DNA sequence: CACGTATGCTATAATGTGAGTCTGACGCGG
DNA sequence: TCCGCGTCAGACTCGTAGGATTATAGCATACGTGAG
RNA sequence: GAGU
């Protein structure tokens, strides 16, 4: 995202900056539920080879 | 200007922005949807009415027989609410509609005068929705799930590659409707333009055109711009538009009048194309050699032969131009095709069109569809009329319409469901426009193309395809019978529409087990918008763009509440403040800004109106009561944010609230919390489990209130006025002349719901909030539900909480709790556990539900009673019997053995079994309700008969103090008329009130006013006497069960569950933890002050996470209770209500620029008391969100309170006496227990039942299942050495049925032996292989 | 790319001839007299008519082929026993004949637990009864209330509406998602744990040890009896088919050997503690 | 198989095996009556159709579809997918002895031993007390020493400290990523519901205690037992088998 | 002989069908 | 080489619920086994 | 529907 979040969480962050870093939060969280799969598959390839 | 029930507890809001909108109500969606569905409206297509008028009138395939709909009606449900729930049945409302059966003459032309039957059949029973938003199926609340899918209208989109490593970008348009085929454009990497009818195979686009009987010439002068081409004399000459060349490379010297402007070979600048504009040029002269190329636009001919020298679209030559010179044309219409912006792309496409006329392209479309079948012209015909063209088979709805006409930039939104030969065309031209680079590609995940469903389409929908199986039933019945004997009702059957609707109310994916830990699981899961289901997405389709927060969800759509799971971004909680348009878009309010100054005029715009405005954030500062104190004020529009000046701004941000939904809103310092943490934070709060107490959140948010009353499960006041009757059951309220109508007695009872299941078996109690004779107003809270405070939301309990280290008892989240806690029964949960017992009838016989029930202790048979059921009251443990029953084993043929041993008993018991229904194992609770449902011919037993005395005498009791209070309600207003204008105070009350019949005065007002109040007291006299008939009957009423079934016994057990380690429990700010020891007071760190520490919560587990509302959260809290204990202190020595007064005022009035005034002063001394005293227990704190209390303000309550503003306390080891070497935070932070009880998920087996095929043993707690061992825990072994290890999980664990006997006995034996086998998996895998007929064989040593 | 077996055998019927009504005597005179080309052409131009009423006999059991087929059947059974001395039409006799066997197919083969014309044409009738009762009582059928109007027992019509009962798919995976299926969750029952069958082995173990630790006339007698050692499960008239050859002391014996047993149990720690099992 | 309900819960196979010999049948009919050939190639159609759905419904175009939509379950489908027999009944399976619960710490445990609940671990070494119990002749037989563990004699606590002593017992913690995500414990006996972790074994596990859960397996065999105790002990992996630095440590 | 189950025949003429779509990455075959 | 087809799609946990859905003619002789 |  080209506008960074200028504040931290002591000094709170407003709604748009908030907002703003539910993007990279949800992406993650989703990384975690989706792409673990891939990488388990590539554990599963392995084994199965050796 | 507060509320009575805000005079007892006012919370202190630190909130600065003034709200100019209220949080509406919160289950609008749901109320709304289904009223609409179940709404009579003549005109208004929705619901039912749309669904009749859409399908009927039906008439005939012969044309003599028609069915037509009058109208509909829906009984009374059967069953209440709460008879349903008991009984296990759906609480829905016969359907009956009147239908006119009109028949024709075939002999008379169409004579309507032969047979008109009219009658009102019924068409299934339809669910109804509670007032809370649910329904009730099967004896079960459920919630059906608002869905969100693609608009119908048109959508034009682009492979961004993808297909072709080429890189083409491939421009296609999707016209989709509510119902119909699906009508796809698309290009082709050669840049033909393809139509796929319903995405079946490619078709040329031409060839749809042709089948709206479209000539080639047509076609072209469609698309493209013709260029005049005038051969005079002998040189060429061409009609000049000015612009067109414009951006290109001149391929000749350009030469206007007789002189040059264009050199050849140079690219033509703007100056070359104005002073060409302005000089006027309409002719240029040419070379013959640039037509090479050049398409013709008509078909041209030779006028002496009448033969076509060219067909149109046809690539003109120099020998072409030659013989049409000759033959007497001296002007050629030719298409403008110059790369760039005007591409020839349907020119190419009709190149690539085998088809030639209109029955040759309807042919193909056919063909395609029904690929083999021959063709015919009527087949043909009425098959493309009947895919985008038919009323019946084809609807884009109003949306549809809407959607598509903005998209191709119409004046109009309303018109034609079906698709117009203009409407396809536009779709075409704009595709085409898209690809040359003028126009531009819509956003599937843009809230302006994702609409919302709720319920009562949804249900319109299910409703409609009952119908329509209904039609062709009636239909066919209509052509086969004889007319007139023939009924209507003889041809509908209401089994096809009550399974419809059965199906989507009971099997549907929306329709789910309503959520109802706690107030907040319900009232979110009621707004729930899932992208899932049926016309959706799935969780394999879902891509990564669709999940992400989309720029337009701000207002609409929470960005921090969803599924940590695959659903992670297709389930949605909607916004605070936003609603469904009127086509069912998601809007937002804004307020308007008019000439600078911020009006409260507020307008709610949909996704798509949002894009053109300027809007204001709403911590924009504004300027006391006109514009915007700063000049640049930070502003969105266009999809993304900076400064803009103050005559830019067109509206502003409602409130800081609106971007996020209920259940983060509740989240206090959500400002300083990590989205992701805020995000499970807000997951948890709904997994809250109501404790015995419901304690109030001392640092709340204002949504606290708003959330307990909207869920519905707080009695809240109708009609207000002071409280006759106070009971733990019910509450009477009086209600006040000015609200009170002079019809029917105006005395309110609500009936409060008394400890009752919930779907997750919690406990739902409603406790009454009011005192004996407490006047009260309209929207006031009568009664607490589960998990509230007085009229606040309270989902656990705040605690005095220490962040730092104990001996590891913190470790990873571990938490660490006192004694204290468990004494005081905070966090000991309540569960009513529903269990049934089942008589049912077998081959053998039926099965009896006696007390007499073989080989079972003296000790189990005291608990059972004369018919067989546990006694009320009744505390039972694992294994104890609950409802005795035997059922016949016909055959019994024993084992030698159980011959000898029935012998020595001699207990035969007879030819029966034990399948008593008994606690299950470790469970252990206190009967608090028996329910029994029988058969209506079987004979009752005598605890039945004993419990509908009972219900009997108490509906009688119930009725008739409905009466009472209603006459003696009623007389006393008929006193108050009388006197009025004939005095007779004491005269009248000598006589009896049961002979006021005769008394009366003169002919006024008043004389209207006594005949008014007398006929309503006989009216409630009959009243009362056909309800006491219907009460009487229902309980004599004997149910209709499954069949099989005999009767069902419903145990219902009340456990209390005391907190312990493996419990699980978090805060708001999703910080979880699993509690590892309960600590004895004495060693807990104490304060200077000697008061110990509840919770211990380790440090390390808050920087890492960076959810630092909880550190403000404790900060605040021990601020809130600093201010308690003063005022706690204060009331212990009495005091005066002056200093009480003053130092409570000082406390509202702290905040540097508070929005909320408190001007105490107003308050009665015995309303302050009151508040002070419901303020002892800590000052109740509202931090909003975004716009929250500030560290400086928080220091600042802490003055007040005599606490230190680092909210670090000095603290003293318990165990040592001896102080940590540093100061530690403490405070009060409002911690949950969640559904996740160790009690529920500690589980072990060593042997158990086995597996039906595989043999292996089962899985699930439930099951007495063994926990699988998984390719994943089996490469563990493997890596290790572990081979014996590995075989024994493989074998005698698992599937080796001889070897795990033989190793059990082993182990007894205590040999330690394995002796292993081979597991029957496999000689099942080998059975299927051989199935497959492979010989698969184990070839020996 | 015509691949569906539906659709190449409806373009093959469509390839048929249709016959008219002179055409249908003069074929079904030689036809029932036994020519082979009459019986073909009269089967092969009348395919449309199966269809037609196979196509309106959908969605109740077999699939439109399955239907097709059946009711080709009837069809030729038609054919077989069509009069066409008498003038009235083949269409109209044909059409009793294709429902008739498409009705009887769609009866037998459709419910998985084969059920008996008789009983299925009972709740025909029963439920064409529930359909009246539900138009006039918003409401939907009682048994007892079905009963009633037939004029039948409420048992029958009980017996009757649980044959309609329709069949689960253990298979089929039930939590929404392809999550568990029912099979994994259903036990085998007719099988017992290992506990189970491991105390029966201790049970028949203590015996083999109880009879070498009673009298020789008393093991002898009392295990032959209940056919313990012994090879059938004798009763007390028949233990006299050994040595015993009495009534009395048979009896007397049997229990004496079961008075002593009982004292081993008390001794051991089981009599009322085994009692309750 | 009958449901206790009365109803009957059947294979799709025996669906698919049904249309296969109705068809047939049919087909043996058609020839006995000698039927024209149109009508003969129909059914011989329908009967390969038939057979080739029984073996692997959905290879040969649109798949049978039975009850709710969903296409029969046909005897390819039973061997094919990961839910197939092969990774589901056979590479892993469900196991006897095996437990789970909650965990939490025990930071007063030594690096070998674990927190195991009472009743968690009463359940787990049912046959190991039966068998002790018989060879002091506490328990006349099994029966009995069945109803001595319902009734949760003192005895039998006393009993069933005495088996658990030296006898490891496995915990188990998805996902099981390397080998070090089964290790083996020496078990003792703790009042209460949930299991106690070491520490610095959390690292192996990737263990935190905000609700995880482990599964328990006892090894029963003598070999099982000292394979345990000698390869997957905690205290003997203490190194990462992936790289040399090891994964049990202070944090 | 009754009971349970099955094969039989009915005569206005009628004779042509009919769900859900959009995943994405890779590796051969036509 | 351009492009339709088929093959995969991480591992364990618990909770459910619905049984729901559906229609079919009626009656006489014939075929076959079981009970008294 | 939720669990990691
Ligand atoms: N969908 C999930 C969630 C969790 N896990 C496992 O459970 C562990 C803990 O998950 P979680 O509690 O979400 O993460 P933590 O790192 O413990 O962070 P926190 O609890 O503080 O959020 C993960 O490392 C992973 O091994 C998993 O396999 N699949
Ligand atoms: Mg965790």
């Amino acid at each position: 995202i080209e506008t960074p979040i200028t504040a931290n969480f002591r000094e709170g962050l407003n709604v748009l900056q908030y907002f703003i870093s539910t993007h990279g939060a949800r992406k993650g969280l989703a990384d975690t539920a989706l792409k673990t799969a891939n990488s388990g598959y590539l554990t599963r390839r392995l084994v199965d080879v050796a | 200007v507060y509320s009575y029930t805000e005079k007892k507890r006012i919370r202190k809001d630190f909130g600065k922005r003034p709200q100019v909108l209220d949080v509406p109500y919160l289950l609008s969606i749901q109320l709304d949807s289904f009223q609409k569905f179940i709404e009579q409206d003549p005109e208004g297509q929705y619901g039912l009415e749309a669904a009749f008028r859409s399908v009927f009138p039906i008439q005939s395939y012969s044309g003599n027989s028609e069915l037509q709909y009058v109208s509909y009606r829906l009984g009374e449900p059967v069953f209440d609410v709460q008879e349903c729930q008991i009984r296990g049945v759906t609480y829905s409302a016969p359907l009956r509609v009147k239908l006119r059966l009109v028949i024709y003459e075939r002999e008379a032309p169409e004579g309507t005068v032969k047979d008109i039957k009219e009658q009102e059949v019924y068409m299934g029973e339809i669910p109804l929705m509670t007032d809370n938003g649910t329904f009730v199926i099967n004896g079960t609340e459920r919630v059906i799930v608002s869905q969100l899918h693609r608009s119908p209208g048109v959508f034009f989109d682009s492979d961004k590659g993808k297909t072709h490593s080429s890189g083409k970008v491939l421009y296609n348009a999707r016209i989709i409707p509510y119902r119909g085929s699906w009508l796809d454009f698309e290009f082709d990497p050669k840049d033909n333009l393809f139509v796929r009818i319903d995405r079946r195979r490619k078709l040329p686009a031409t060839i749809i055109l042709r089948a709206l009987n479209y000539t080639t010439e047509q076609i072209l002068d469609l698309f493209f711009e013709k260029v005049i081409f005038e051969i005079r004399d002998n040189k060429l000459q061409m009609e000049l538009v000015p612009e067109r060349l414009r951006g290109e490379t001149a391929s000749f010297d350009i030469e206007a009048n007789g002189k040059v402007y264009v050199e050849k070979g140079r690219r033509i600048t703007a100056r070359h194309i104005r002073q060409l504009e302005k000089d006027d040029v309409k002719l240029i002269e040419v070379p013959v050699e640039y037509i090479a190329g050049k398409v013709v636009a008509k078909d041209y001919i030779d006028e002496s032969t009448g033969e076509l020298i060219c067909a149109a679209n046809m690539e003109l030559s120099l020998d072409l131009l030659a013989k049409l010179s000759q033959s007497g044309h001296k002007r050629i219409e030719t298409l403008f095709t110059n790369d760039l912006d005007h591409g020839p792309y349907i020119s190419e496409t009709l190149r690539v069109d085998p088809t030639n006329d209109r029955l040759s392209a309807l042919v193909e479309i056919y063909r395609m569809m029904r690929p083999g079948e021959p063709p015919t012209r009527e087949a043909a015909e009425s098959l493309f009329e009947n895919l985008f063209f038919s009323e019946d088979r084809y609807d884009l709805s109003a949306v549809g319409r809407m959607k598509f006409n903005r998209s191709l930039l119409r004046e109009e939104i309303e018109g034609s469901g079906i698709l117009s030969k203009d409407d396809i065309i536009d779709v075409m031209k704009k595709l085409i426009d898209i690809r040359n680079g003028k126009g531009e590609v819509d956003d599937i995940d843009h809230l302006g193309n994702r609409r919302i469903r709720s319920v009562g389409e949804m249900a319109e929908n299910q409703f409609r395809v009952g119908l329509v199986r209904v039609e062709r039933a009636v239909k066919e019945r209509l052509s086969l019978g004889d007319l007139d004997t023939l009924m209507p009702q003889d041809m509908i059957n209401a089994k096809p529409i009550s399974a419809a609707v059965k199906e989507f109310f009971g099997s549907s994916q929306l329709s789910q087990f309503m959520d109802q830990n706690n107030p907040l699981s319900e009232i979110t899961h009621k707004r729930r918008i899932s992208a899932l289901g049926p016309g959706g997405l799935t969780r394999e389709r879902a891509g990564f763009e669709v999940r992400d927060v989309h720029p337009t969800h701000y207002g609409r759509v929470c960005p921090i509440e969803t599924p940590e799971g695959p659903n992670i971004g297709l389930i949605n909680s909607l916004s605070v403040y936003a609603q469904t348009n009127e086509y069912g878009f998601l809007e937002t309010p804004y307020r308007k800004v008019t000439d600078g100054v911020v009006t409260d005029e507020i307008h709610y715009l949909s996704a798509i109106e949002e894009g053109n405005y300027v809007i204001a954030q709403a911590n924009s500062n504004l300027d006391e009561e006109g514009h915007f104190v700063e000049d640049l004020v930070t502003c969105r529009s266009k999809g993304e944010s900076s400064l803009f000046s103050r005559d830019q701004v067109d509206y502003m941000d409602v409130s800081t609230q609106q971007v996020v939904s209920v259940g983060a809103s509740l989240i206090p310092f959500l400002e300083h919390d990590d989205a992701n943490r805020a995000l499970m934070g807000a997951n948890m709060q709904r997994q809250a489990v109501p404790t015995l107490r419901a304690d109030k959140p001392l640092v709340g948010t204002g949504m606290e209130r708003a959330v307990a009353v909207d869920s519905g499960v707080t009695a809240v006041a109708k009609r207000g006025g002071v409280v006759q009757y106070v009971d733990a059951s019910r509450i009477v309220i009086k209600v006040n002349e000015d609200e009170m109508y002079p019809g029917e007695a105006g005395i309110d009872i609500y009936n409060l719901t008394k400890y009752t299941r919930s779907n997750q078996n919690t406990c739902i109690n409603q406790m009454p909030c009011v005192s004996l004779g407490e006047p009260v107003e309209r929207g006031d809270v009568l009664a607490d539900g589960p998990s509230t405070d007085l009229g606040e939301l309270a989902l656990g309990q705040n605690m005095r909480v220490a962040f730092m280290p104990w001996n590891g008892y913190n470790f990873e989240d571990s938490i660490l709790v006192s004694e204290r806690v468990v004494q005081e029964d905070r966090f000991t949960t309540i569960h009513i556990q529903e269990l049934a017992c089942v008589s049912r009838d077998t081959k053998l016989g039926p099965e009896e539900i006696t007390a007499d029930i073989p080989n079972v202790g003296e000790a189990a048979l005291s608990k059972l009673d004369e018919s067989g059921i546990v006694y009320i009251g009744a505390e039972v443990t694992g294994g104890d019997i609950l409802v005795g029953k035997v059922t016949p084993k016909g055959e019994t043929q024993l084992t030698p053995e159980e011959k000898l041993l029935r012998a020595i008993f001699g207990e035969k018991a007879s030819d029966v079994k034990d399948s008593s229904l008994r606690v299950p194992n470790g469970v252990s609770g206190t009967v608090i309700d028996v329910q029994v449902f029988t058969r209506d011919g079987v004979e009752k037993d005598k605890r039945a008969l004993e419990i509908e005395e009972m219900q009997l005498k108490q509906a009688k009791k119930d009725l008739s103090e409905e009466l009472q209070i209603l006459e003696a309600g009623l007389f006393s207003r008929i006193r108050a008329v009388l006197v009025a204008g004939g005095v007779e105070a004491e005269k009248l009350d000598k006589l009896p009130r049961d002979r006021w019949l005769e008394l009366g005065l003169t002919d006024e007002e008043k004389q209207n006013q006594l005949e008014q109040l007398a006929e309503q007291y006989d009216e409630l006299k009959h009243e009362f006497e056909k309800k006491l008939e219907a009460k009487r009957r229902k309980i004599t009423q004997g149910d209709d069960l499954a069949p099989g079934v005999l009767k069902i016994v419903k145990v219902y057990l009340a456990v209390k569950r005391r907190i312990q380690p493996g419990d699980k429990m978090a805060g708001r700010h999703g910080n979880k933890g699993v509690i590892s020891k309960i600590n004895p007071i004495e060693d807990m760190p104490y304060d200077e002050n000697g008061t110990p520490v509840d919770i211990v919560l380790n440090p390390l587990g808050v920087p890492s996470r960076m959810n630092i509302g909880q550190i403000l959260e404790t900060h605040l809290g021990m601020a809130a209770k600093g201010i308690g204990d003063k005022i706690n202190a204060m009331l212990k020595q009495q005091q005066e209500v002056a200093k009480l007064r003053e130092f409570i005022q000082r406390a509202y009035d702290l905040g540097a620029d508070v929005r909320q005034k408190v001007d105490l002063s107003t308050f009665s001394d015995e309303e302050v008391m009151r508040l002070a005293e419901n303020l002892r227990k800590g000052m109740p704190i509202a931090t909003p969100v975004f716009d929250g209390a500030k560290e400086a303000e928080i220091k600042e309550l802490l003055k007040l309170g005599d606490l230190p503003t680092s909210g670090q306390i000095r603290l003293y080891d318990g165990r040592t006496g001896e102080q940590f070497e540093r100061p530690v935070t403490v405070g009060y932070m409002y911690m949950l227990k969640l559904n996740h009880l160790v009690d529920d998920k500690m589980h072990a087996r060593s042997t158990g039942s086995y597996s039906l095929v595989t043999q292996q043993p089962l899985g699930g707690k439930a099951q007495f299942g063994g926990q699988r061992f998984g390719e994943m825990e089996v490469w563990a072994l493997e890596a290790y050495g572990a081979a014996y290890t590995l075989q024994e999980m493989l074998t005698v664990k698992s599937d080796d049925v001889n070897g795990r006997t033989k190793m059990y006995k082993n182990i007894v034996d205590g040999n330690h032996q394995m002796e292993p086998g081979m597991p029957e998996s496999f000689n099942v895998l080998l059975k299927e292989i051989r199935s497959l007929g492979i010989n698969i064989e184990l070839e020996d040593e | 790319r015509v691949l569906d077996a539906t659709q190449l055998y409806l373009g093959e019927i469509g390839y048929s001839p249709l016959l008219t009504a002179e055409e249908e005597v003069y074929f079904a005179r030689r036809a029932l007299r036994g020519d082979v080309a009459s019986r073909r052409r009269m089967i092969e131009s009348n395919l449309r008519l199966v269809v037609k009423i196979a196509r309106r006999y959908g969605n109740r059991g077999l699939a439109l082929l399955d239907l097709i087929e059946e009711g080709n059947l009837g069809l030729i059974r038609a054919v077989e026993k069509f009069d066409p001395e008498r003038g009235f039409r083949f269409s109209t006799y044909a059409t009793w004949w294709i429902r008739q066997t498409i009705e009887r197919a769609i009866m037998n083969q459709t419910r998985t637990i084969r059920l008996p014309i008789h009983i299925v044409k009972e709740l025909n009738v029963y439920l064409r009864t529930a359909r009246e009762l539900s138009h006039k009582l918003d409401h939907e059928p009682s048994a007892e209330e079905i009963a009633e109007q037939l004029d039948k027992p409420v048992d029958d019509v009980s017996r009757m509406l649980r044959l309609n009962e329709r069949i689960t798919s253990v298979d089929t995976p039930l939590g929404g998602d392809s999550e568990k299926a029912l099979l994994d969750i259903l036990a085998d029952e007719k099988e017992n744990g290992p506990e189970d069958t491991t105390q029966d082995d201790d049970m028949k173990q203590s015996i083999v040890k109880w009879l070498f630790e009673l009298n020789a006339k008393q093991r002898e007698v009392l295990a032959r009896r209940f056919g313990l050692l012994g090879y059938e499960a004798a009763t007390l008239e028949d233990v006299g088919r050994e040595i015993g050859l009495t009534r009395e002391r048979v009896r007397q014996i049997q229990v004496e050997g079961l008075r002593r047993l009982r004292e081993i149990l008390q001794t051991q720690g089981l009599n009322i503690e085994a009692l309750f099992l | 198989v009958p449901l206790d309900g009365g109803r009957f819960a059947t294979s799709d196979l025996n669906d698919l095996y049904r249309r296969v010999i109705n068809r047939n049948n049919r087909l043996k009919r058609l020839l006995d009556l000698a039927a024209p050939d149109i009508i003969v190639r129909n059914e011989k159609r329908m009967l390969q159709e038939a057979v080739d759905a029984l073996l692997d419904n959905g290879r040969r175009g649109r798949a049978i579809t039975g009850s709710n939509k969903r296409p029969l379950k046909s005897l390819a489908d039973m061997i094919k997918g990961k839910q197939g027999r092969f990774r589901q009944n056979l590479l892993g399976k469900r196991v006897d002895y095996s437990g789970r619960s909650v965990i939490t710490v025990g930071p007063y445990l030594r690096l070998h031993q674990c927190g195991l609940p009472k009743k968690m671990a009463l359940e787990l070494f049912k046959p190991f007390i039966y068998g002790k119990l018989e060879l002091r002749g506490l328990a006349t037989t099994i029966k009995a020493a069945k109803k001595m563990v319902e009734r949760e004699e003192a005895v039998v606590w006393d009993i069933l400290d005495e088996v658990i002593r030296e006898h490891p017992v496995l915990l188990n913690r998805a996902p099981t990523l390397h080998r070090l995500g089964i290790q083996a414990f020496e078990p003792v006996l703790i009042e209460g519901k949930a299991i106690q972790l070491h520490p610095l074994v959390c690292a192996a596990y990737n263990a935190d205690f905000d609700g995880d859960q482990m599964a328990v397996h006892v090894p029963l065999t003598l070999e099982a037992q000292l394979e345990a105790r000698a390869l997957m002990m905690s205290t003997n992996n203490i190194l990462s088998p992936a790289n040399g630095e090891p994964i049990i440590v202070p944090s």
